């Protein structure tokens, strides 16, 4: 008999997860603060990773890998991408970003003048790692109003380019973002889940008006909320594999697989391997796997770009069964047995 | 990657390399312990008391 | 580090010479005092409870009290009879009637000093003394009375040093009079004040144990005793034997009572024996950990292990017994408060009791203890509440108060208990 | 320039123990004192003379007081193979111990013996023609280890205020400790110690114990296997103030070198190679190799995870057949594959120092004779976990006020506990402003 403790009632993953340990008869949820376990699913901040692995007699397993968070923070991924050997900062999968304090501001400034003098799009976009739910986005292509906008903030923003030229699903005319989950687990491999999702606007997309932000972004809340189209083309306004596959088929004549996915399994690979001697714990007195959802952007060229990297993302319904199965089998049970593969691997 | 005062000798040598620049008095003590001390006296005649009784 | 040895009453008298019969054994010291073991590992800490005299013979450091001399002279005619000092036999004629006042106030008084002048006598040739352990019943008059009246008078001479009980519990089923409740009652009450240590052996579990495990239709106390012995030689063979814990009553004290009122212990024990096949470690463990070894008739899956001290005798790899132990540990923890970090500590012996090849000695400082007080509890309130049988005590001058108070006292304990049996994070 | 070693409780004197016996080993110098290779008799200032003193007969005599307040322990060393080494005024003894219990160490037991031990160090003292200072070793857990030493460094530092003061401190697991209490004894230890050691180098039992297990091969290791190879990693650290050397020759340099800033003086210790005397044929690590181990928390003495925290000092000691280049050589290498972040306001650099002679093993033990091995010392805020942890554990036990009566029993006052925890809480916290980013 394992045992296990919860110590983040709102993760929906990992709720199914426990749920599904619980019913294998082999594993006991014990109280979050008794130290005798196995498995910690832990909290989302201030995980206490200096306490793991002083158990006796207790082989212990936490899912979340210490040190990922730079690679799950906007401002820490700019950085981390900007400044490892391993990803150029002339990477080109990843849209032109700077890191603003309310600081590389005039590096900033100089490339949007740069782009003005051009003649060139310079259409650019302000996040904050501290916004949330699409709260505290700018869209804009001055830079002065994006600046305002954030020195109003308090905490560390990302001025990132806007993609203008995005690849649009037809009829509708309309953006879309990809979300991928990988699993990675204790001896680093990298599995990525063969399900990703579509999250898309259902809203047409309009590069003369930025201030709407409803066909801009794809945020599955924010189109639920706003959108009055919301569930017209598919359920939830999310599309799945299947079906883009074959959209890509029909109407470009090329494959999910070929256009898309050979770039996001490059993505992911190039990321996770640049932070692994940062966060492995190959030899380490306790273990870890994670879960992540990386997001992506597909522009008319069929060029695929990373968005952002979650370290705690939740699922689409429809596939959290599989996955958080998935979960179970390779993450889990890889460490502690019990009494046809859903995942790619990424091999490295 | 610059080294430093390379010092040698028949035993051994040292050097260093660089890779990249950047009370309470006796008197406090001795009331202390007979605070302590004392603390402990005032326990035992409680207790003491108490078997008295 | 000494130990100076009171044996109280006719139970205490009983047991306490079982307990000097088999350690004796162990040391291998024979009935005249006399060495033939064959081990030095034997004598190294000899002294803690054997005097040298001349001639390298070996007397132990046991003070024999009652207030009636029968028991005494069925030491005296019993086998190790010869070992005893005989200046530490401690007499009166009168006898207690099993009643808790006799001992305590009128009887028992007249004969309290004599005692302490022997106490005094072994104390002040103890190079280090590390304490007092006490043999006795709760439910009779002179080893409950008198006993508690001695630990009180130890006290206030030696207030320093540590008291430590062997205390045998009254059950309906194992009873010489209807009494008994009373005497443990007003007993317990002085235990808590007054001792540091106290192993409960609960005689309910021991005709239990008797009649369930060992088979036996109709136990004497013969049977309970061999229990007893077992017992009492398993939970102080860290102190007797050489080790890596320097093991002494003070560090027990210190390691296993979180709060000083909660030092009522459960012992334990495996084998239960009255088969030439030496168990495993893991059955070791098992049995040793199971409500049915437990000599307090306390089911410890009702409560919550504040600490527990386990002693593992005989040639095994402590490496599985580690494994075993860290294994019930994490298998069942939530039967262990979580506010006491690694609460189960374990020792090991090479030297196994006689006829086994292995044991397991268990010392538990649990919540689910309360229900041995409860238990006595409703004893004494069934009677109290009709002043049942009191005239016996208060002829003897005692105050109906007093009797409140003992049962206030009790009934606290066990709300204590039930507190931190709920206490959490 | 004399030094001086006080042993304090079991922790410290069986460890002393394993350490004398290893320097014995080391300098040429017999059981019973004498030592053949020593053309100077009765007298010298040769580097070995840092720790040992000499009789006009030729008997080499540590500079050493071993403290116990019961005697099983020191008896042994009484008793022991080095017997003749020792004069008996060197080996103090009470009746009864301090029953694990910081309070009973400190304020009970501590007021009757301090004295005594004070006067046999200051005879020690007088000896000496230029003492820079003490090497104090001890346990956390023990009640003697914890409080008698807490009381002993104040003293030091009121009757030697010039000297330094150097900490090896037994840090407790649950694996071999001995007592429930040892997160409190620990807590109440530091608190009162930090002030008045310069520099503190802790050993946690649970690294030592999975070290043993894990490389020597043993399944379940004793106090010797433990003791064995916490005197290789001592031997390591003060083999520079026993040989001619010129990095870390005295014991301000060690302050000097790895600690930036007084409250945080815990440098982590890391060694290599550990390996089993039983293997017949060994493959011998190279300089590379060692120091990439260096650079493993499977090889720490404190479990840890250097890779999230910063350095503030590093230096790396190394014994055997080593020249500097293949040091640099393997840093270069080292670096471009480590996690190794050095806090802005310091150099990032290593100090280094090699002694020739390669390391000295105990004939027929655990360990095997290796041809080189290096100690790192660094000071990084990683090991500020281990606070973390012990601090957690008392904030479990203290939140019931578990045990605190038989420190209140002793004359100790609760607010001492928290004032403790306080000031360890501070500790933390300062860890973690030298450390962490936003
Ligand atoms: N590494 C190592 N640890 C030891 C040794 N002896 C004791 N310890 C550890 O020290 C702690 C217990 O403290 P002790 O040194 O035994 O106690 P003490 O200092 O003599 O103080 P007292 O309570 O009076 O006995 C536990 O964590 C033990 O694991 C030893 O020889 N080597
Ligand atoms: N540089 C860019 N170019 C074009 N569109 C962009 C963009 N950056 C963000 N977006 C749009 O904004 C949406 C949300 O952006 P972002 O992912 O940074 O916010 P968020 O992190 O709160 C949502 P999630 O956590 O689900 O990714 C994206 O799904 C995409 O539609
Ligand atoms: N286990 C055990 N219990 C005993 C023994 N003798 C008496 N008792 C119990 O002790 C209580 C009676 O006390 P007793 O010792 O005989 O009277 P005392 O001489 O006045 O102390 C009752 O609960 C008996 O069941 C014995 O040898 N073993
Ligand atoms: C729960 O933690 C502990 C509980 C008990 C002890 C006991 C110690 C240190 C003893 O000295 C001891 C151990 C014992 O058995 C393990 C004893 C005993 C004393 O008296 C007889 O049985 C030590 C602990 O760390
Ligand atoms: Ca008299
Ligand atoms: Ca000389
Ligand atoms: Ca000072
Ligand atoms: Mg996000
Ligand atoms: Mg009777
Ligand atoms: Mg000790």
């Amino acid at each position: 008999m394992y045992t296990f403790v919860v110590r983040d009632e709102n993760s929906s993953v990992y709720a199914e997860v426990s749920r599904l340990l619980l019913a294998t008869g082999q594993w006991k949820r014990l109280r979050k603060d008794n130290p005798r376990f196995n498995l910690m699913l832990g909290e989302r901040n201030r995980l206490p990773f200096g306490r793991l692995g002083h158990e006796p007699g207790l082989v212990q397993l936490v899912n979340y890998y210490r040190g990922a968070d730079k690679l799950c923070r906007k401002a820490s991924l700019v950085k981390l991408i900007k400044t490892s050997p391993e990803l150029s900062e002339s990477c080109t999968w990843f849209p032109e970003s700077y890191v603003i304090y309310p600081d590389e501001r005039e590096v900033f400034l100089a490339a949007y003048n740069r782009r003005r003098e051009g003649r060139e799009g310079n259409v650019w976009i302000a996040k904050s790692s501290a916004g949330a739910k699409g709260e505290g986005i700018l869209i804009s292509s001055e830079a002065s109003e994006l600046l305002d906008f954030i020195d109003e903030q308090g905490q560390v923003h990302v001025i990132q380019k806007y993609l203008e030229k995005p690849l649009l699903l037809e009829p509708g005319h309309r953006k879309f973002d990809i979300r991928s989950w990988v699993l990675v687990d204790h001896l680093y491999n990298i599995y990525l889940y063969r399900e990703g999702v579509l999250r898309t606007s259902s809203e047409p997309y309009n590069s003369a008006n930025f201030q709407d932000k409803t066909c801009h972004l794809t945020n599955h809340c924010i189109q639920k909320e706003y959108s009055k189209n919301y569930g017209r083309y598919e359920e939830g306004n999310e599309m799945f594999f299947e079906e883009f596959n074959q959209y890509l088929m029909d109407a470009l004549n090329t494959t999910l697989e070929n256009s898309i996915l050979l770039q996001i399994k490059h993505i992911i690979r190039s990321c996770l391997m640049c932070i692994e001697p940062a966060i492995s714990t190959k030899h380490l007195h306790y273990q870890s796997f994670q879960l992540f959802g990386f997001d992506f952007m597909v522009d008319e060229e069929l060029k695929v770009w990373l968005i952002e990297v979650n370290g705690a993302p939740a699922c689409a319904q429809k596939l959290y069964a599989e996955l958080c199965q998935g979960i179970v089998d390779v993450a889990i049970s890889s460490v502690f047995p019990l009494a046809t593969s859903i995942f790619i691997k990424l091999h490295h | 990657m610059e080294v430093i005062e390379l010092n040698k000798c028949t035993s051994g040598q040292s050097f260093e390399v660089i890779l990249k620049p950047p009370d309470p008095s006796l008197e406090e003590i001795q009331k202390k312990l007979e605070a302590a001390e004392e603390r402990r006296k005032y326990q035992e005649a409680e207790l003491l008391k108490h078997l008295a009784e | 580090r000494e130990i100076v040895h009171i044996q109280a009453g006719q139970c205490g008298n009983q047991i306490g010479a079982k307990f000097w019969e088999v350690i004796s054994d162990e040391h291998g010291i024979d009935p005249t005092g006399s060495y033939h073991g064959d081990s030095d590992l034997q004598l190294e800490r000899i002294n803690v409870y054997y005097n040298e005299a001349t001639g390298n013979k070996y007397v132990p450091r046991a003070i024999l009290v009652d207030l009636e001399p029968g028991t005494m002279d069925s030491v005296r005619s019993g086998p190790f009879g010869q070992i005893f000092r005989p200046d530490n036999f401690v007499f009166g004629q009168s006898g207690a009637g099993n009643n808790w006042a006799k001992g305590h106030y009128t009887e028992g008084a007249e004969l309290v000093d004599s005692v302490l002048d022997v106490v005094r006598k072994e104390s002040e040739s103890c190079d280090c003394l590390q304490g007092f352990q006490l043999t006795h019943s709760l439910g009779g008059g002179t080893g409950s009375g008198m006993g508690t009246l001695l630990i009180s008078k130890i006290r206030e001479e030696y207030p320093d040093r540590i008291m430590n009980t062997f205390s045998v519990m009254p059950s309906p089923k194992v009873s010489d009079t209807v009494v008994e409740p009373y005497n443990a009652t007003l007993s317990v009450h002085q235990l808590v004040e007054n001792t540091d240590e106290t192993y409960c052996i609960d005689n309910e579990a021991l005709y239990d144990i008797c009649f369930r495990t060992l088979k036996l239709t109709t136990p004497t106390y013969g049977d309970l005793n061999h229990l007893v012995s077992a017992t009492m030689s398993g939970v102080t063979t860290c102190l007797r034997f050489p080790g890596q814990l320097n093991a002494d009553l003070r560090k027990l004290a210190v390691n296993m009572v979180p709060f000083p009122r909660l030092h009522f212990f459960m012992p334990g024990f495996a084998p239960l024996t009255s088969q030439y096949r030496a168990l495993t470690v893991p059955e070791l463990t098992q049995q040793m950990f199971d409500s049915k070894n437990m000599m307090a008739a306390c089911d410890p899956r009702h409560g919550r292990y504040l600490t527990v001290a386990a002693i593992f005798r005989g040639r095994m790899s402590m490496k599985e017994v580690d494994e075993q132990m860290l294994n019930v540990q994490n298998k069942n923890s939530s039967y262990f408060v979580e506010w006491i970090p690694n609460n189960v500590k374990t020792a090991v012996c090479d030297i196994p009791p006689r006829g086994l090849k292995m044991s397991a000695t268990f010392i538990g400082n649990s919540t689910a203890i309360q229900e041995l007080f409860k238990r006595i509890s409703e004893q004494f309130t069934a009677m109290f509440r009709r002043k049942a049988f009191l005239h016996w005590y208060t002829g003897e001058g005692m105050d109906e108060m007093e009797f409140t108070e003992a049962e206030s006292n009790m009934n606290d304990l066990v709300s204590e208990y039930q507190q931190y049996q709920d206490a959490t994070a | 320039r004399e030094c001086i070693s006080i042993h304090v409780g079991q922790a410290g004197v069986q460890i002393g123990n394993a350490c004398w016996e290893l320097y014995c080993l080391e300098h040429g110098i017999q059981p019973d004192g004498q030592m053949p290779s020593d053309k100077t008799i009765g007298g010298g200032d040769d580097s070995f003379n840092t720790f040992f003193s000499e009789t006009g007969a030729g008997k080499h005599v540590p500079r050493a007081v071993f403290v116990d307040l019961e005697p099983t322990v020191i008896d042994e060393v009484r008793t022991g193979t080095y017997r003749q080494l020792f004069h008996p005024e060197q080996l103090i003894t009470g009746k009864e111990d301090a029953a694990n219990n910081y309070a009973r160490g400190h304020y009970t037991i501590g007021k009757e013996i301090i004295d005594l031990v004070l006067d046999r160090i200051r005879k020690l003292a007088d000896q000496c023609t230029g003492l820079q200072g003490f090497l104090v070793f001890h346990s956390f857990g023990g009640g003697t280890g914890s409080g008698f030493t807490s009381l002993l460094m104040e003293r030091l530092s009121v009757d030697y205020g010039k000297k330094s003061k150097l900490e090896f401190s037994i840090y407790p697991a649950p694996q071999v400790s001995t007592a429930v209490v040892e997160p409190y004894n620990s807590i109440l230890t530091t608190h009162t110690t930090l002030e008045h050691s310069d520099c503190a180098f802790m050993v946690d039992n649970e690294a030592i114990y999975d070290i043993c297990r894990r490389n020597l091969d043993i399944e379940r290791p004793t106090y010797t296997n433990l003791n064995r190879l916490i005197s290789q990693i001592v031997s390591s650290i003060t083999a520079s103030l026993r040989f001619d050397g010129a990095l870390n020759v005295d014991l301000t340099e060690f302050q000097t070198n790895l600690v930036p800033y007084p409250r945080i003086h815990f440098p982590l210790a890391t060694y290599a190679p550990v390996i089993s005397a039983e293997k017949a044929y060994h493959e011998q690590l190279s300089v590379a190799e060692i120091t990439n181990a260096c650079f493993e928390p499977a090889n720490q003495m404190v479990k840890c995870d250097p890779r999230h925290g910063k350095y503030m000092a590093c230096c790396l000691l190394y014994r055997g057949d080593v020249v500097p280049k293949d040091v640099n050589a393997a840093i270069a290498t080292i670096k471009t594959k480590r996690s190794i972040q050095f806090v802005d306001w310091c150099p990032t650099g290593f100090k280094v120092g090699i002694n020739y002679q390669p390391p000295t093993v105990v004939p027929g033990g655990d360990l095997a004779k290796v041809q080189r091995a290096v100690c790192m010392l660094s000071n990084t805020t990683a090991i500020a976990e281990a606070w973390a942890r012990l601090d957690h554990k008392f904030d479990l036990m203290y939140a019931k006020r578990a045990f605190v009566h038989w420190y209140v029993g002793e004359g100790m006052e609760e607010g001492e506990f928290s004032e403790a925890r306080e000031d360890m809480a501070a500790l933390e916290k300062d860890y973690e402003e030298v450390g962490v980013d936003s």
